[PDB]
């Protein structure tokens, strides 16, 4: 499957993680990449998005000042740097590609299978 | 013989409905089609989405909002009087066991034998991504010939969307 | 980077089909989507307003609430990002009325856009469409300075327009052709 996320796992509240996503680019073109997250029992939620060229970014309100999306063009990798993590940030995180610069999940063209992020409710950094 | 002419907008709207409702693997979306049935070739030129739920484990349980048909149709008439309610669509991929029962309900909103268009939103396919059916006693679904037609304005739209 | 309006497949086609239907009358409707970047407006969908010329008075508040209410039941819950209107045979530009109408849209959301289609000129084989906003209160680019001045002249300027299609729409489009 074309995209493949990594990074992610268990981290205490206040902690840090860097997610990465590699695109093989063997089926789909994309000029836009994004992260989304889905908590058990909740809708997939837009987190951040970035354009491969120019590298203009946009963020969900609940994540501004804490998460940074960035990309290594030449290596076809997107990163999500997640700082100040809270329990509410717990979810499977999905990178997604396509031509739409924005927050709607069904405008994206292809998805990774997801990487699980768990921010301890109990243990703090 | 009996032909169906389908406007491109109709197939893109059903696909946009299917995708925006995050319609699940195995599940389907359903809506209404509008156009002109008053000739030997039925022209399908518009559509709207319906709230519809059915039971994955139990094909004889399903709910279709009757108030929503009447209320949406009355709004469509305010935009285009000549665009009549002529049948319904679902995303398939194949005819369902409940389809003849559902089709019966739509008789009360159309003035023709209702047209059922099954739109392939899975793209798993080499050409025209919609099959058209009509119920006849000869009760069972008769497959109909169907082709693409839209007015000059939409046909330029399509070409601009590909070329862009 | 220029500010750009990205128009979806169905939004473009619904605007063309409505405008062509309304000829010779000007028609109008609303645009649904989202504001993103400072430089990005996404138009995902539109719907027609019933005929009553085109002005704030043509915007039917009860029709609109009922449409948005029903759309929301079928998984379409985007805000209004502006309005579109045809003028059959005149170019894409705003008259003094359109500007007032746009002022009113702007009051509600400073980012609202005015889309203008000419459905008659479109049948030459090219889609004639543009987007506009009003303009309120060493190295340069000569052409952009030239446009900020003609903009200042007439009280509004134009935005770039692009079309977005998903990979599944593209596939469907290519079988519709
Ligand atoms: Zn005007």
């Amino acid at each position: 499957v074309q995209l493949q996320e990594s990074g992610g796992g268990l981290v205490p509240a206040g902690g840090s993680l860097r997610l990465s996503c590699v695109d093989s680019g063997r089926t789909f073109s994309s000029t836009v990449m994004a992260w989304f997250r889905q908590a058990p029992g909740k809708e997939r939620e837009f987190v951040a998005t970035i354009r491969w060229s120019g590298g203009n970014t946009y963020y969900a309100d609940s994540v501004k000042g804490r998460f940074t999306i960035s990309r290594d063009n030449a290596r076809n990798t997107v990163y999500l740097q997640m700082n100040s993590l809270k329990p509410e940030d717990t979810a499977v995180y999905y990178c997604a590609g396509g031509t739409y610069y924005g927050t709607l999940s069904y405008k994206y063209d292809f998805w990774g299978r997801g990487t699980q992020v768990t921010v301890s409710s109990h243990h703090h950094h | 013989h009996e032909k169906v002419t389908i406007a491109p907008l109709v197939l893109l709207s059903a696909l946009d409905h299917y995708e925006r409702t995050q319609t699940k693997e195995n599940k389907r979306c359903v809506g209404v089609i509008l156009g002109d049935a008053n000739s030997s070739t039925i022209r399908v030129t518009n559509s709207f989405a319906l709230p519809f739920e059915e039971d994955e484990k139990n094909s004889d349980v399903w709910f279709l909002d009757h108030n929503y048909i009447e209320n949406m149709n009355e709004m469509c008439k305010k935009i285009n009087a000549k665009e009549k309610l002529i049948g319904w669509y679902h995303s398939g991929p194949k005819l369902r066991a409940s389809d003849l029962k559902i089709n019966e309900l739509f008789k009360k909103y159309t003035q023709n034998n209702p047209l059922l268009l099954i739109v392939d939103v899975k793209q798993q396919g080499v050409g025209l991504p919609t099959d058209a059916y009509v119920a006849i006693e000869q009760k069972t679904f008769l497959h109909l010939p169907c082709t693409i037609e839209a007015e000059e304005a939409e046909e330029i739209g399509v070409e601009h969307l590909l070329r862009g | 980077t220029k500010e750009t309006v990205y128009i979806s497949s169905i939004a473009l086609l619904k605007m063309l089909k409505h405008g062509r239907a309304g000829v010779p009358m000007e028609v109008m409707g609303l645009m649904l989507g989202e504001f993103v970047d400072d430089y990005t407006v996404n138009v995902v969908d539109v719907f027609a307003m019933p005929q009553s010329g085109v002005s704030v008075e043509a915007v039917d508040d009860v029709f609109q609430a009922k449409m948005m209410d029903m759309l929301k039941q079928t998984g379409r819950d985007q805000m209004v990002v502006g309005w579109y209107h045809s003028h059959p045979g005149f170019g894409c530009w705003l008259s003094s009325v359109d500007v007032n109408t746009q002022k009113s849209f702007e009051q509600l959301n400073s980012r609202a856009v005015a889309v203008v289609v000419d459905p008659i000129q479109s049948v030459k084989g090219k889609v004639v469409i543009d987007a506009f906003r009003l303009i309120d209160t060493g190295l340069l680019n000569k052409a952009n300075i030239q446009a900020l001045i003609h903009g200042l002249n007439r009280h509004y300027y134009s935005l770039n327009i692009d079309y977005h299609k998903t990979a599944k729409e593209t596939k469907m489009l290519m079988n519709l052709h």
